């Protein structure tokens, strides 16, 4: 009993099989393209039931060369990934097949990347920083061990940049795994990150998954999963602490999408599937955390048209605990990384949690940013001149927080020439907590870009 | 550069003007052969001598 | 001047043969705009090139129970209801060698210059697998376009992917034929490790301005290793479609071999423009701003297919130049976006400043390379590393 | 060096032009040679017996519909296995009948064609209908064709349509007209083919169906040679066209009969009738290369330039000698 | 033999045909309206194989009284106009039928509106500038002798009156031929054309064809084909010199928008037609001027809802060697011929063909236009005042500079009495020299509406 | 006549369980063929 391929449309196929031999959902079938140039295996991931003994699938390679009635075999089983302590050090594609050593992982334990998230029994809140050395993430965007984390951003705003230097700053001393899961983002970020961990020994104690944007719609739907189930199992099976980056996870949604019409679903706003909301929940939930076993998961979530009411923004934030949200206003300014210190937030920047001291440095900076912002408007029209003397030393000292926001990060050392630096907490609180007071307001508003500490304000400072 | 485009016209008409008359000239000789070649593709769709 | 006037013709009627087999044929259905539903054909492959009579050629993109959706790749006018359709065997593929550089070439490979036909060493298919995260080494030669602002504050280096996006008259193709000019130094050196092949592939415009570009190449010699895919305005669909593929399969070649390459794509946004025509004329429901749901896919799987190869796999490149043209000077829309999350790199050439004196107007705080400094010799770095952000603030 | 690149291509501008007007030349006066070749009569025979020494070397139902139908072929081969010429003619009767009174009252037959599994009301339904109309064979298996389910209202009346066919298909066995009936169908197909505005005005299925049967019994089977049984299927099939084409209707109902046999039908084309020998050459070639017996259906066309051209579903095998000097006229570099 | 019409929406028409007679696309075929004042012998334009022996075609005549059923018979040619010298001097329909006299042009010779682009191999670009007298034009937007030339702008901002302008300052003196190619504009303006040129003695020169806005949606879309098929004949077959005036093309693309609409094509962006490019490639690719024989063309564009982001206008800017973007906001100062210099452009602005002191003088006048627009909201709000000084010298000489562009057009004549001037390049460029170097800011702004000159720019500041 | 007093009498047709068959399924939703007292 095997299928028969009867319609294709780009990445959707639609096979027939007999009566009694329908396979289930999310299945996986195996049809065979034969033309020489293009000759492999297809892997389709049943999708839809439709009646009269068709299913709809997604196909994951390229269907070019794939020719109508030829036989679609049932696996009887979804799309299996390698898990175990093997994985580590390897690259992986969506389907699971290792790329730097082909036939790697066949013969290890396999699991199917689709399951339910962890029970809500099972759940509980993470309420630990985790200290990045980078001043306004630390600030303002303290992140979570444990929890959610993410990058929001527009396009070519930093957020590879950015993940990489995460990357750089949490993966290098964590004793546990990392899975980075490369969604349709940029070959060659994927490549420059491969040699960088190669090159600093962290390759070893990270698995990559990669469904880079070459790929058609369904591997990119089904990469995040592929990482993910690398990641429980780390999680579940091992008791080990667990990193999972995944950049970009927008491009989950959007491959779903670009078969979201071809499946036969109404588009919803924005041209967006309707199942939006729930595929994206799936997967989310997946990444979460159980009580005494963590995954300290960062997404890098693209914002199409720069628009952060486009509905899979907007429907990605409710599934977060950190979002440091890059601008591309903030980026145009010259202040690296890009991080608007307004719209990112954290639910551990609370006085019960990162201090009454932090907190109030944090929340005093949010309000002379905002204070400038919108000062904006009547300076650049009317003149500082026209300001009250207290709203011209805000302004001022908004200036200098806006650029000692920046900071020279390890990843971006290609861009400014200089060498990475890193911002003890107490660093970061003290020297805020001095320009919010206006204990720095006689040194030069350049002194503070892209520096890094007191101290490299200080030998700056003394250069200008 | 002036003085060079105008050289490069000047020896562009030259070589136009011969090889036209060399191609009115190597057109008898095409047309010497073109009943033989003729034939000779007749045979090859027929697959038998014309 | 030769004996190779008859010469030629011997070998052709001496070697010629239509040594008869199987052509597995369908028969038109539906015709129009461009679009051909073909029943029959019960082994076609999706997206196998067709054969209708008038030496025409197609795509297969749609395969359902009834017919065969293609794309009609050429002139659509002779094609009518009960027209016989040959399979081609081959999926969608182009002529690709070293004959097609200096030439103007259709984004089918056939040349519309006017010259004679094209010496193709062998056939590539459009769409070839990109080079995997293995298969790729950092970029790190720089393409030195000739132009301060972006060798200095977005500076391109081979294999990169740097986007000239931006509105009407901002110096956008002026910016790409200066680039592909300024590799004639490189070409005379007759090194391939330091030869940059150019394939300047014209989407939707005018066959006067392609005429111009291909003038202001020969002026400056860059047709000794300039291709252009020309797909003019007066193209169908198809062929705007196509184009960008047909230019990377013609710098694919080339990348594969060693040889390092330069694509200048203008306007992928024209592409879009043609790619939602076949869709919605093939009656696929679109997405947003009425373009298909794979716009986004269209173009990585172009702009992807542009990398550094590893040592193992010769060393080789391509540099792709995409030019968008955006509207209202609005880079947050759709396609701008979609090709800028794509492209490792932007100059947004703003035409506010492009009239303040300003040329080649590139808005500093918004242009960016992601390669950076890797793309810049020692002495560049050195110079100009924090330029881009000096001007910024 | 530019102006020298310049001549360079000035001189191969002109060697190209040189070459092209060669070409054509050649290939002009190798056209007229070969059509001066070809008008041999014997010369002729001889291409086609080359060709043929060539070749010596070499549906639209879905699953629900396709099991259902197969099925209901299965229990019409049980039941009329002991019919007789008179039974076989009235099941193809009456069962046109019910496929004419499901497409005129489309009500009735969505409700027949209901794919839900319970089969008794619609088996009440058709008794209640048309028990007391028509003879117990047809009306048995319209029952069992109304029990299966269809994966579209359609696929019923194309059911009864096809077992209509099969009743006459196998009156014409019994009589042992097989090869009559296939040949004489294949007679008016290519008839239709010709005039195709009669083809328009009998697929108009809008008009009353009698007036379309009579059209075809005043054109064409009206005639005192045409094979009774043919004639039966073709008022048949034009009084249930549903918007199929006559000219194709009859064609497929021809390949259908043939199918029947286990035969398929290979449509030839040569500049003029081949001779028995080339012709029984060519059956024993065809059924060879395909693997199947082939019945050859043979068209005259001198278009071709004496070469002999098949083809058999959608498969073509092009030997024409126009072909071969198109390709070669079009082949020049 | 012939057909017969099975369906029939609005002016587009489905003809039912035998198996062997499916007339080729674009094909003239003749349905016949017996009813009335109806009546006509009615000309369809296949557009499509439906299928089935189907052909679905465009009405260029109103289908109002068509019944189905009624014979087609197809002419075995597309549409045919007729060309020669004995076309010019008279008035056109897309049919080529003659009104000025109705039986003319029937025994010339009649040339296929459709028909392929000249070969790429043919096409060189075209870089000799053509002088028009007009102080903008001659500056900033150079018009190209041989090239393309548009007039963009929304409803009421002086497309038709500059069209007027450029027909009495090229036309009139022009040793070729001119073409005239209503494409939906009004049949006043037509009238007016006709009854101006004949004045003029221009008639005799130039061809008129018109299919204005009554017109169903198939003349509106073929006009401009038979037009330019005309404007074809005499650039190949008598080797002269053409102007070729459209206006509107704008109405050719709506046209096609409707037809597209009723053809049942799937909308594009904004309801137009997913051919829209294609179209206007079709058409525009045409008027191009081959090797040795030229062709000018000047197009009107117009805009809908003054969005010049729409897809007609944004399409058609591709096309063209010169544009000239009239504005709403030129139009509302009284700034005759309402250009908008910085969104206005040509392709020969480049000091290697215009010269150095004509690029540097437009570059300047660019600039100081460029940075009063940057300065608009400040002056809106606060006025000259509050502006630097550098800056209120530049917006003083700007505004002047803005008002000198306007020039008393000798088409305006008609509606402020004034008569028209004519200023020559070098004239234009040395007052607009004189004017960015401050010579003339001390005259007022007044004397530079409408004057056209130099001299005449004295003499206005001497009335005032 | 008949066929629509029979085609009304089988409708009527249409306490014995109802049970239904799922013919499509697909994004959380499940088409049930069936259950004509639903
Ligand atoms: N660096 C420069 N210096 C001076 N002039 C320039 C420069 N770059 C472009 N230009 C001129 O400005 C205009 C821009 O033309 P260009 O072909 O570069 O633009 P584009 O982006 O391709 O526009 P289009 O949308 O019309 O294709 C032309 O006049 C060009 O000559
Ligand atoms: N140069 C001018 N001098 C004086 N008045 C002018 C001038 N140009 C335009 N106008 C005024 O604007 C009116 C409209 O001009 P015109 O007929 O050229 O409009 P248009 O831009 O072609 O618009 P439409 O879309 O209605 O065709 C003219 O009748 C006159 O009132
Ligand atoms: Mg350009
Ligand atoms: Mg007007």
């Amino acid at each position: 009993t095997a299928g028969r391929v009867v319609r294709i449309t780009g990445p959707v196929v639609d096979v027939e099989f007999p009566r009694g031999s329908v396979p289930e959902l999310f299945n996986a079938l195996h049809a065979e393209i034969t033309f020489g140039a293009l000759a492999k295996t297809l892997t389709l991931e049943v999708a839809q039931h439709l009646g009269d003994s068709l299913v709809r699938c997604i196909s994951m390679q390229p269907t070019d060369g794939l020719v109508r009635g030829v036989e679609v075999t049932d696996t009887g089983a979804s799309i299996s990934v390698p898990v175990g302590d093997g994985v580590k050090g390897h690259v992986f594609n969506a389907l699971g097949d290792c790329l730097d050593d082909p036939g790697y992982g066949k013969d290890f334990e396999h699991w199917s990347i689709h399951r339910k998230p962890p029970a809500f029994s099972d759940l509980e809140p993470r309420t630990e920083m985790l200290e990045t050395g980078l001043k306004v993430v630390d600030l303002l965007t303290p992140y979570v061990r444990g929890g959610k984390i993410a990058l929001f951003g527009g396009a070519g705003v930093g957020k590879t940049v950015l993940i990489q230097e995460m990357i750089n700053r949490i993966a290098r001393n964590f004793g546990g795994t990392s899975v980075f899961a490369g969604v349709g983002e940029r070959t060659r970020e994927g490549n420059d990150l491969w040699v960088e961990l190669a090159d600093a020994n962290v390759l070893k104690d990270t698995a990559l998954v990669f469904g880079q944007m070459d790929e058609p719609p369904g591997t990119r739907m089904r990469v995040a999963l592929s990482a993910l189930t690398m990641a429980e199992f780390f999680r579940d099976e091992q008791g080990q602490d667990v990193l999972l980056f995944i950049d970009n996870i927008f491009r989950f949604t959007q491959a779903g999408s670009e078969v979201s019409t071809l499946l036969g679903r109404m588009p919803s706003a924005v041209g967006y599937q309707p199942t939006l909301a729930d595929e994206m929940g799936e997967l989310q939930e997946r990444i979460t955390s159980t009580r005494g076993r963590s995954i300290t998961s960062m997404q890098a979530v693209y914002v199409p048209a720069d628009d952060y009411t486009d509905p899979a923004p907007a429907t990605t934030f409710a599934h977060l605990d950190a979002t440091t949200e890059l601008s591309r206003a903030v980026f145009s300014k010259g202040i690296f990384p890009a991080v608007d210190p307004l719209a990112s937030s954290s639910t551990i920047l609370d006085p019960a949690i990162v201090g009454d001291e932090h907190y109030r440095v944090a929340q005093e900076v949010i309000r002379i940013l905002q204070r400038y912002k919108d000062l904006q408007d009547i300076i650049a029209i009317l003149g500082i001149d026209e300001l009250s003397e207290e709203d011209k030393q805000l302004v001022n000292r908004a200036r200098r927080i806006e650029r000692f926001l920046s900071q020279n990060m390890m990843a971006a050392e290609q861009f400014t020439g200089q060498p990475g630096s890193t911002v003890p907490l107490k660093e970061t609180i003290e020297a805020f907590d001095k320009l919010t007071k206006g204990e720095f307001d006689h040194l030069p508003e350049q002194a503070f870009f892209l520096i890094g500490g007191l101290d490299d304000l200080a030998k700056k400072a003394e250069s200008l | 550069r002036a003085q060079a485009s105008g050289e490069v016209a000047q020896t562009l008409t030259q070589a136009d003007q011969q090889l036209s008359a060399q191609g009115d000239q190597v057109r008898s000789g095409l047309e010497s052969s073109v009943d033989g070649l003729s034939a000779k593709l007749a045979s090859r769709i027929l697959g038998v001598d014309v | 001047s030769a004996a190779d006037i008859e010469g030629a013709i011997e070998d052709y009627v001496s070697s010629f043969s239509a040594d008869t087999e199987r052509e597995e044929i369908g028969t038109v259905i539906d015709a129009g705009d461009g679009i051909a539903h073909v029943e029959g054909l019960p082994s076609v492959m999706t997206q196998e090139l067709l054969e209708f009579p008038g030496g025409v050629l197609g795509v297969a993109l749609n395969l359902d129970e009834h017919s065969v959706g293609a794309v009609i790749l050429g002139e659509f006018e002779k094609i009518e209801e009960g027209q016989q359709v040959k399979r081609t065997g081959e999926v969608l593929s182009v002529p690709v060698g070293d004959a097609f550089l200096g030439r103007v070439v259709n984004p089918l490979g056939q040349p519309i210059d006017g010259q004679g036909d094209i010496a193709a060493e062998t056939r590539r298919a459009l769409e070839l697998q990109a080079p995997s995260v293995v298969q790729r080494q950092s970029v790190s030669e720089p393409l030195q376009t000739g132009i301060k602002a972006i060798d200095a504050m977005t500076p391109i280096g081979r294999g990169q992917r740097q986007l000239i996006i931006g509105d009407r008259k901002t110096g956008k193709t002026a910016v790409c034929v200066d680039t592909i000019l300024n590799q004639r130094e490189a070409w005379l050196t007759g090194d391939p490790k330091q030869q940059v092949r150019c394939v300047y592939v014209a989407i939707g415009q005018k066959g006067t301005t392609i005429a111009s570009v291909k003038r202001a190449l020969e002026e400056g010699g860059a047709m000794e290793y300039t291709t252009i895919v020309a797909a003019p305005a007066s193209d169908a669909a198809g062929f705007k479609w196509l184009a960008p593929y047909t230019g990377s399969a013609i710098g694919q070649h080339w990348m594969y071999n060693g040889k390092h390459v330069l694509i200048v794509f203008d306007d992928l946004s024209k592409q879009a423009d043609a790619y939602r025509a076949i869709s919605l004329l093939l009656r696929r429901p679109p997405g947003r701003e009425a373009f298909p749901g794979d716009v986004f896919y269209l173009h990585s799987r172009l702009l992807e297919r542009c990398a550094k190869l590893s040592d193992e796999l010769g060393g080789g490149s391509m540099t792709g130049l995409p030019i968008i043209e955006t509207k209202a000077n609005d880079i947050s829309a759709f396609i701008p976006t979609n090709v800028i999350s794509i492209t490792d790199g932007q100059c947004f050439l703003e035409s506010d400043l492009f009239n303040q004196g300003v040329r080649p107007a590139i808005n500093v705080g918004v242009s960016v390379s992601r390669v950076g400094g890797a793309a810049q010799i020692k002495a560049m770095k050195e110079v100009a590393g924090s330029l881009r952000l000096d001007l910024s603030q | 060096a530019q102006g020298a690149q310049q001549i360079q291509l000035m001189r191969q501008q002109l060697i190209r032009q040189l070459r092209t007007g060669l070409g054509a030349e050649a290939v002009n006066k190798a056209a007229e040679i070969v059509r001066a070749h070809v008008a041999d009569p014997q010369a002729q025979s001889a291409t086609v017996d080359r060709f043929l020494s060539e070749l010596e070397q070499m549906s639209r139902l879905r699953a629900a519909s396709r099991q259902s139908l197969a099925a209901l072929v299965e229990k019409f081969d049980s039941v009329a296995g002991g019919l007789d010429a008179d039974g076989l003619t009235n099941l193809a009767d009456e069962l046109a009948s019910v496929a004419k009174l499901l497409l005129s009252e489309t009500a009735l037959n969505k409700h027949l064609a209901e794919p839900t599994d319970d089969s008794a009301p619609k088996v009440r339904l058709l008794e209640r209908l048309l028990s007391d109309k028509v003879s117990a064979t047809t009306l048995d298996l319209l029952r069992t064709a109304v029990s299966n389910r269809w994966s579209t209202e359609s696929n019923l009346i194309d059911a009864v349509e096809h077992t209509a066919r099969l009743a006459l298909l196998k009156r014409a066995e019994i009589a042992g007209e097989v090869d009559e009936v296939e040949e004489q169908l294949f007679r008016f197909g290519r008839v239709l083919d010709a005039e195709p505005r009669l083809s328009a005005l009998l697929s108009d299925y809008t008009t009353p169906a009698e007036g379309r049967v009579a059209l075809l019994d005043k054109a064409l089977t009206g005639r005192p040679g045409v094979n009774q049984t043919a004639a039966a299927l073709l008022s048949q099939t034009v009084g249930l066209l549903r918007g199929e084409r006559a000219d194709e209707a009859v064609i497929d109902l021809a390949e259908l009969a043939v199918s029947r046999r286990g035969e398929v039908v290979a449509h030839v084309s040569a500049a003029a009738e081949l001779s028995d020998a080339q012709r029984t050459r060519l059956t024993e070639v065809l059924s060879r290369i395909y693997g199947r017996p082939v019945s050859v259906q043979l068209h005259v066309d001198p278009e071709l330039l004496g070469g002999l051209s098949i083809t058999v579903g959608d498969e073509v095998i092009d030997g024409s000698i126009a072909s071969r000097l198109a390709a070669a006229q079009t082949g020049l570099p």
